[PDB]
């Protein structure tokens, strides 16, 4: 006889039925969760990937010098 | 010369360069996997790789047998154990597959510094992949590829990938019966899946069954004019790509039950036969150019995985939320799509790379903004094909956190299904919970009239999950929470 545990994601997580029925994600505001992440990216933007000259150019040839495939309003099917 | 070819990866007795080494000097020798059974597996929920690497070391026994040698699955550590088999077995040298992947590496070294401070010798050939990794890496300036268009570039420059060993023998190999212990099975036997602590009451055949006979089998299917019409010609999405095809070779790929090699030099082959080129479009081999990259990628990135420590992830404020990250890796977001595809990789083991794709957009950039190194955790034990380098590398161009190509629009999780599938054949078979569903409304059972859920056996919130966000709603804030990231970068 041997029992195995869940995995961590789920150990971690209530998941009893009214979280997996439903559990819903909250409503929030665009500018005070978009502040956040700007202090964030302030901290964060210490690795921030950095290339040099050699790398630096490839990336012109695969990438628009970026927000293309973003610079839109929704994602593309229900706004 | 009496030596011990150790398997990893490399599942097979065909285009092993590493176990005909072995062999060539060797009077008796002897194959090993190690496994210490009672604390291998991380969790309840990893139950297909797990049996998929059990099928494989069986096939690999039989295969064994009618060389009339057998397989030795050995408990203990690769560390442990190693110097009692070097002491008890008086072995001149050790042959394995060259593993790429940071964290083996380093394992492998230290494993290098035990065989050398005993005085056994080393061979390792790279046959898991179709290159030498570290020589794509120097042709750029000892730095791995950023992008797979300068990948591309790069291999085309260099040799061609070896042609496939002749790796198997017989009269010279079958007849190293020196040593036969029947207390063989009782020792070295290959572990049962409950042994690995999973119970297998009620329990199926393998939708992907393990071994190299099985690869084998499927590279010829694989190869035919219907499946090669199909993926390489007329290629199309349907329902019906969804499902587990009878020629897939992910798996196989991945626990080297397939030489990637052998794939390479059939699929130009059949190209050279059928389109009178006997030069390919390198696209043709783009499913193993691919796995290539990532493997290259990776090899000296340690952190490769992770976001942070990573010199190629971009570093993005991802949210913590237990309970969404559970009811996606469950399949119970309320979307289903996205319940069905996550469904069928933990029944089976295997999505198709769209199901991906549509799965891994909803967690991380789409939807919940749950950071990607969790769902590459949760495919870590899922997903038949993923591993350290293939899987990381793969969930960051996803997210949109690595260069490696141009960026996409998020998928839907209610759209990009009736486009794919628009029966609902697919979700019915997956989710049965929502089978008396209308296609028209089933993307989407909440704005379904309510008759229709009260007549449908299964009311949402009750019986099947109340939608986790909505999508347009939380869509519309994510996009510009990534516009940002992007905006202050530089
Ligand atoms: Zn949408």
């Amino acid at each position: 006889k041997y029992v195995l545990q869940d995995p961590i994601w789920l150990l971690m997580a209530n998941t009893d039925d009214s979280i997996m029925m439903t559990y819903q994600l909250p409503s929030r505001d665009l500018q005070a969760v978009l502040k956040e992440d700007q202090e964030k990216l302030k901290l964060l933007q210490r690795s921030q990937p950095r290339f040099t000259e050699g790398q630096r150019r490839e990336l012109r040839e695969v990438h628009p010098w970026l927000p293309t495939a973003i610079d839109v309003t929704g994602c593309v099917y229900c706004e | 010369a009496s030596s011990v070819h150790w398997f990893r990866k490399g599942l097979r007795l065909h285009d092993n360069p590493a176990l005909l080494a072995a062999v060539r000097g060797a009077r008796c020798v002897r194959c090993v996997y190690i496994l210490d059974p009672w604390f291998a597996a991380s969790s309840s929920v990893g139950i297909n790789r797990w049996r998929f690497l059990l099928q494989s070391l069986e096939d690999l026994d039989t295969s064994l047998r009618k060389l009339n040698s057998r397989l030795f699955v050995v408990r203990g550590q690769p560390a442990d154990v190693f110097p009692r088999l070097f002491k008890e077995w008086g072995v001149t040298r050790l042959t394995f597959e060259y593993d790429s992947e940071p964290f083996g590496k380093e394992r492998d070294a230290a494993i290098m510094k035990m065989a050398k401070e005993a005085g056994v010798e080393v061979v390792t050939e790279n046959s898991h992949t179709l290159y030498d990794l570290d020589r794509i890496i120097e042709l750029n300036g000892q730095k791995p590829p950023l992008t797979y268009k300068r990948f591309q570039a790069l291999i085309s420059r260099m040799e061609l990938p070896k042609k496939p060993a002749v790796a198997v023998s017989s009269q010279q190999m079958e007849s190293c019966r020196a040593e036969i212990q029947e207390n063989h099975d009782d020792t070295y036997g290959v572990p049962s899946l409950e042994e690995l602590g999973f119970p297998t009451e009620g329990l199926g055949p393998a939708v992907w069954q393990g071994g190299e006979t099985e690869a084998l089998a499927r590279l010829d299917k694989h190869l035919e004019r219907k499946a090669w019409v199909a993926n390489y010609e007329r290629p199309r999405m349907n329902a019906n790509s969804l499902l587990a095809s009878p020629t897939g070779l992910s798996p196989y790929l991945r626990f080297g039950c397939l030489s990637c090699r052998l794939f390479y030099y059939r699929l130009w082959d059949l190209y050279k036969k059928v389109k009178r080129n006997s030069t390919p479009p390198l696209s043709l081999f783009g499913q193993l150019l691919w796995r290539e990259f990532f493997y290259t990628a990776a090899t000296n990135n340690p952190r490769f995985d992770r976001m942070e420590g990573n010199p190629i992830c971009i570093q993005i404020p991802w949210d913590r939320n237990p309970e969404a990250l559970a009811k996606w890796a469950e399949g119970k977001t309320g979307f289903p799509w996205i319940d069905a595809i996550m469904t069928q990789l933990r029944q089976e083991g295997w999505i198709h790379h769209l199901a991906r794709h549509a799965v891994a957009c909803f967690l991380t950039r789409g939807d919940l903004w749950v950071s990607w190194e969790s769902g590459v955790r949760v495919f870590d034990e899922l997903l038949l094909d993923a591993d350290f380098s293939v899987n990381a590398g793969s969930w960051m161009w996803l997210s949109c956190s690595a260069f490696f190509q141009q960026f996409f629009h998020c998928y839907c999780p209610v759209g990009f299904g009736r486009r794919t599938d628009p029966s609902g054949d697919y979700i019915r078979r997956y989710l049965p919970k929502l089978k008396g569903f209308p296609s028209r409304y089933i993307y989407e059972p909440w704005n379904a009239p309510e008759s229709v859920q009260k007549a449908a056996k299964c009311i949402i919130g009750v019986d099947y999950p109340r939608p986790i966000v909505n999508h347009a709603e939380t869509s519309r804030l994510n996009i510009e929470r990534m516009k940002q990231i992007y905006q202050q970068l530089s």
